């Protein structure tokens, strides 16, 4: 019931901007995924507990970097691929990076309990590393993307197909975004945290240079993590909260935070590209 | 094929109150605006407002604000607009147009402007 | 907002030959992407306003050749290659690129 | 005597821009000056020379991190904390700094002495890490802090509370940052620059393998310091200039010079998150 | 045959961002490079075949880094050095990077040779790193600079000097937009492309440890080339293809591609500064 | 509290020149400038100028410019107002007003305007 | 440079019921940070203006109830709920956005 | 030095075309613009247009847009200025100025105004 | 787009005491960066105009002491501190900020 004022944004500084991002993502992640999936599958034919999971997560950065070209093309020009091509790289968009996030939780988890208390840790390891790893991380993602499988669709305006998710109102998009927000920010960070600092508070009993080591990578993972995923989820939580109409700085705000989440969004997919660098000391 | 249909013609009295409905067919009803527009006789074609029919920021012209109400309904996939304070001069030709397009990441407002309904004709005396 | 004037008023023309109407706007119609919006509707009586060209110099699927736009800035205009017996109607040229959105005011082919 | 023109600055950016930063910076710090001062003062009970540098720069580290929710707050919503607050929020801003980039210095010129001449370093590393650490970093920290704790107070306009630091004129502003600029990156610089290119000079003679170490890291902890450093430096002395009147280029440079500032301070803070990774090579 | 706009550019912004970025590049790229030419070349006195590669690299950064003043001189103010000093330093400039950029594709080629095949590899890579990198590298480096050896001279406009590259007409600027990128870009990229992953796919047959490194070290050299190269190629060709008059949508997005390629430009030195720490791994 | 206490009443001749002075006790005196404002009789209140008391300066209006200073003392917290080229219409109330807030790191002017002073008239004979 | 009118010049009002006062700018008093500044001031005869709301619908402590300001963009308004014997004065609306500051006309209650 | 030289004077009747020729020598004549501007008979000095001579992006006034043509050429070192549709105020004295810098990176048009032609008059009866 | 005048249109001035031409610009000359670009010309019955000062308040080389000018934001001006009997002629200021460029009216010197 107030007056509508409609996105106004830098068409110009984005057309040049998200294609060589695009770019180099697509290029490093290609590279390196690719490197690393020769490297564990194709080759060992007989992979250890931490080999699964990386193979998991380099699956899943794949996956995202293929749809890359999709979302350059869609940034450039008009939408030229159809409904199903859009519907399938929404799908595979969604499904991927879920899938990753909830890769690392575990990693963490395995850690946690290879690390603490490995007396006794040889069966639950072994279960969570073959069993509940899929029902765990592949299931859920799939199951989230049930929204995305059936909301998103192509729609004709004047000459540009518009390859975009659309919501019948504002609350099915609240709804959606603090549902994201709260798995993927949440979840995840809360288990890390609460992980890797119990685990450095037991390395430090006994043990004198793997204290050191430890406290230098964990840091090193979490400052990685933060600062690729908190500004685009800040973007995400402070657009829902003007949504619900209770942040109220007029709508020049709005057109700024909407700049923000894309350029953050645009930015944030690094994680696929810098994965394969941080998480290559599983093996000691 | 997508379609807009409206109401009958009407005649009413100085003073009294008129709904306008607009039936939208063949597309989906909750991803385009709506807006209402008026050709006098013997005059240039006139906007007046527009409906988002979704999240329903509804805007108005100065020459016609304070006086009208617009409001959509999902279920049926209905625009109606309902006008009050009748003059002599309202008496013209009403036109429910699709217009702007709305959605989760684009919600700009020059994609439009293709279909027209058929238009209801209202007149006083 | 923005204000437009068509020229000319009426135009009567004899079947067989090209015609042109012209319309400029008060302020340069160019948004920020560098793209212009301004479309052109033809109205015969009895009948709505049907959309000819939407994007100035583009015109829809199922309308004939005839009918082409051209302009650029402030100055845009129709022109009908031919003119053809059931061309008769009111013609307005719009934009969309500011809010509100302005109509044209109005010309007669005879 | 001439036409004043009052600062315009990108309000509704910095109120997205600094909140993120902040809580990057905030979790960061927080989790590794924690887990670095559980690690070594906790848990060890007995310490080496190079462990009480680490220590005193944590510490240092963990009490500007500390503040940095008031200046989230200041920077999203109107002061709400009082005068004595902001007094106290001030001090300790101006202490942490200080304090860390001078056990920086510290820690540089410790290792000059251990490394170069090592045969008769015994008495004077000893007695520089007991006695003279205190009084070299955490006296004159305090003592700098008096303009500080006098003059910093908050303000009432209209209904906003201002934390902010007064001066009553525009000599107190310039020689308080000349003195700051001067000391923070003009000492500790020199001595990191003339220190560390020395001990990878002496190293070179007979040693083949930590040549290249210390070639590696030197020039890590170089860049990192400099990238962090200098901008703002860089914009506080020509915002000096500017103040003294022998820069005259209008004052539209003066508002872009104070924009380059205000986004810079907050970059810079990085350094305090940052640290631990930087120096978890001390012990070897 | 059409309307001419000229750039507009934002001067203030500029002013303050290019002497930080040049002092920062100035500063660590003079430390690195001296230390390393005074540890491989001044005291070595016996050099193998990585550490010719280190040098000639290491040179070829100082030579860039030279320069560097007289370019935040003009970007600060007015060229005061005269025609002379104008062609050498962009004659500096021009040699400069196109060695390190083949040097860095003839270290990787050393590399291929040495760890694939390394049985009948002695004769081969003593001659590439004796004799034939000469002519590959400084030889058509030198050869390059005809163009600008004669086509750049200072021009006299008002007041202000300018230290300008001068071209007849746009078909000269196309040919050498479009040759300096297409050497620089894609035959190093595409050398390092077909070769690290070559390399890491021979490495797995019967190693365990070194593959690990190897599949670490090759990614993070990979990203950091093509961060720092890929924009700045991108903005040019989009900037040649605009000329060429096959693209169309006005020309604020020149002025757009314009700022873009300014600022990529002023980044992308950071290569210089930076390849001491990334290739300090050669010796292993 | 705080408080500003302006100068007596005056009279002049034609051409002559006048000085107003205004004490500010209560607050810190050098942390928000000062505006000078005329009130005329049966003439809305007009503003001429501001000074920052804090760096020096001042500014002025087109009405006045070139015929009017401003100077502080921050010994003795006190702003005066030295007015020249004295004419029939200057006869006024003349007022000081705290206006706009200056530090380190703040330097607006929209926060102010609170307190005024009691104001001196001044008359030309 | 911003020009201010107040509506009425002059209103007589008896006791014991509500009035109001409006006035609007010549452009929109909209800073660029969202916030508006816009205050009025109470002058009763031979005393200094006094500052009844200082931020629009925003008013000071110590003064009564009665006194309420609303409005936005370019019109704004004040009303008092009930006239006492004591609210007979001058009254003046001026803002604080762009330099220099501007008042308004002046309105007298009868 | 640095000098451009004209051609000579030349009177021409109404309806007919003229051209102008304007040799620069001393100077690289592939870095500045050549701008074309007009002294009328007791008339302030009056600007039509301007050629890059450096990719020949020319740009006109619109008193004189639609009758004028430029033309450069390196090898000579020449600009070369038609002008159509003569009439009967169109007698006045030409004169080319260097105007503007052109180069790869530095395309600015606020360095010039330098160096003037000696100026052709053509005259109409 | 930006037109000027200046003034006097005519000053005749006796032969060894100084002179002043003042001319004031449609809007501010103040460009991007900050500086200003203005330039006087004077011209000699029979010759082409020569460029006096080239940005305001300074001059070019080879020109006498006597010519210097003074400026800013709208107003400009440009002050003979002597008049010689070889300073007669035509007086031109003209800006180069916006596109296109404009001369000045022209003042002469008796
Ligand atoms: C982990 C590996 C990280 C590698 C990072 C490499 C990618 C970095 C690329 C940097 C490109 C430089 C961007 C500056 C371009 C400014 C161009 C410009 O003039 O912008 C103007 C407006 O300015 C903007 O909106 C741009 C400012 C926001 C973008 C800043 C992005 C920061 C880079 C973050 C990288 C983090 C690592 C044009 O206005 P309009 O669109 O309305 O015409
Ligand atoms: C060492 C670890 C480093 C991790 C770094 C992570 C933090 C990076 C965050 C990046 C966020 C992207 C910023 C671009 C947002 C642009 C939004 C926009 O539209 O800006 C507009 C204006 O543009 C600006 O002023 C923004 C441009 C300056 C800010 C650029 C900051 C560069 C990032 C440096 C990070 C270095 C590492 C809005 O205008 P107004 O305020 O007047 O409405
Ligand atoms: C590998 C080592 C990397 C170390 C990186 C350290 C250097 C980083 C320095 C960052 C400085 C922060 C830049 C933001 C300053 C914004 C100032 C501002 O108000 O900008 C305004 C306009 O905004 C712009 O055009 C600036 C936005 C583009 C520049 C963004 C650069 C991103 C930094 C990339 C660093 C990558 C690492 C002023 O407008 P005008 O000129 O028309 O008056
Ligand atoms: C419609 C889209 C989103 C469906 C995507 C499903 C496909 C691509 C996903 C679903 C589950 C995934 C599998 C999950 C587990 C493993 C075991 C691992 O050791 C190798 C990869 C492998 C075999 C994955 C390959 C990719 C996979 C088959
Ligand atoms: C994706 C963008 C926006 C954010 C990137 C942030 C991560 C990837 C960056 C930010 C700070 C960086 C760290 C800064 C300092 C060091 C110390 C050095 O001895 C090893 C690398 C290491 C540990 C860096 C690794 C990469 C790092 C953690
Ligand atoms: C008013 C504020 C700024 C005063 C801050 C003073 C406090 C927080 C500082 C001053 C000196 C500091 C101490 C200096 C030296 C050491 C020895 C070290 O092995 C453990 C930490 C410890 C014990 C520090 C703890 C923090 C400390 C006590
Ligand atoms: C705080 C922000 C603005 C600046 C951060 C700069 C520092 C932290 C960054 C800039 C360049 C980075 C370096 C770039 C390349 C390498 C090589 C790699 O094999 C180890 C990490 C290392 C050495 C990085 C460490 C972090 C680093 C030094
Ligand atoms: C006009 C400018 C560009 C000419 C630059 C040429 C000079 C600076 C270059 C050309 C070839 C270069 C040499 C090429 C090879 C070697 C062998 C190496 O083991 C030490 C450095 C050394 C000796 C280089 C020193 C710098 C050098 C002499
Ligand atoms: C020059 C600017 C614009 C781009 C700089 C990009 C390069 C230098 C940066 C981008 C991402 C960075 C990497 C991010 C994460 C890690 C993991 C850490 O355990 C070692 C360092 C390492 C491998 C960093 C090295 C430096 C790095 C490769």
């Amino acid at each position: 019931m107030k007056e509508p004022c409609f996105r106004e944004e830098n068409a110009n500084f984005n057309k040049i901007f998200l294609p060589t991002i695009y770019s180099i993502i697509f290029l490093t992640g290609i590279v390196g995924n690719g490197l690393v999936i020769l490297v564990m599958g194709y080759q060992k034919k007989l992979r250890s507990m931490t080999d699964k999971y990386r193979l998991h997560l380099s699956v899943a950065d794949l996956l995202f970097v293929i749809t890359l070209p999709f979302w350059a093309v869609d940034a450039v020009a008009n939408w030229y691929f159809g409904n199903f091509l859009c519907k399938a790289v929404h799908v595979i968009y969604t499904v991927s990076l879920y899938s990753s996030v909830l890769i690392l939780a575990f990693i963490s988890l395995d850690r946690y309990l290879a690390i603490v208390h490995a007396t006794n840790s040889q069966r639950p390891r072994k279960l969570l590393a073959e069993k509940v790893v899929y029902v765990g991380v592949w299931i859920p993602a799939l199951l989230l993307t049930i929204p995305d499988f059936i909301f998103a669709n192509v729609s004709e305006a004047d000459d540009r197909y518009i390859c975009d998710r659309f919501y019948p109102n504002d609350l099915w998009v609240v709804v959606f975004q603090f549902q994201h927000i709260m798995v993927g920010l949440i979840l995840p960070g809360i288990v890390i945290l609460s992980c890797y600092c119990i685990i450095i508070s037991k390395l430090s009993h006994s043990k004198g240079h793997q204290k050191r080591k430890a406290l230098k990578t964990t840091v090193i993972l979490i400052l990685a993590f933060f600062a690729c995923w908190l500004p685009y989820y800040i973007g995400i939580s402070i657009d829902s909260f003007i949504l619900l109409e209770i942040i109220k700085q007029g709508c020049e705000f709005e057109n700024t935070v909407h700049k923000w989440i894309s350029i953050t969004e645009a930015l944030a997919f690094f994680h696929c590209c810098l994965n394969p660098i941080l998480y290559a000391f599983l093996g000691a | 094929q997508v379609q807009l249909v409206q109401s009958g013609a009407e005649v009413k009295k100085p003073g009294a109150s008129v709904k306008v409905s607009c039936k939208a067919s063949g597309y989906t009803f909750t991803s385009y605006g709506i807006s209402w527009v008026r050709q006098a006789p013997g005059q240039g074609i006139e906007w007046m407002g527009w409906i988002s029919t979704y999240n329903g920021n509804r805007n108005y012209a100065q020459k016609v604000q304070g006086r009208v109400t617009m409001t959509t309904d999902r279920s049926t996939s209905t625009a109606y607009m309902d006008l009050r304070s009748l003059r002599s001069d309202d008496t013209a030709v009403y036109y429910c147009a699709r217009h702007g397009i709305t959605g989760a990441r684009n919600y700009y407002y020059h994609y439009g402007m293709d279909v027209w309904g058929q238009g209801t004709t209202v007149t006083v005396s | 907002d923005v204000v437009m004037t068509q020229s000319p008023l009426s135009l009567p023309v004899t079947l067989g030959q090209p015609a042109s109407i012209s319309c400029r706007s008060s302020q340069s119609l160019v948004y920020t992407d560098g793209n212009t919006y301004l479309n052109w509707f033809q109205q015969r009586p009895g009948q709505s306003p049907r959309r000819l060209i939407y994007k100035v110099s583009n015109r829809d699927s199922g309308v004939p050749d005839r009918f082409s736009g051209s302009g650029s800035g402030t100055d845009f205009t129709l022109k009908i290659s031919r003119v053809e017996a059931e061309d008769v109607g009111f013609y307005y040229c719009m934009q969309n690129t500011h809010w509100p959105l302005t109509f044209g005011g109005g010309t007669k082919v005879e």
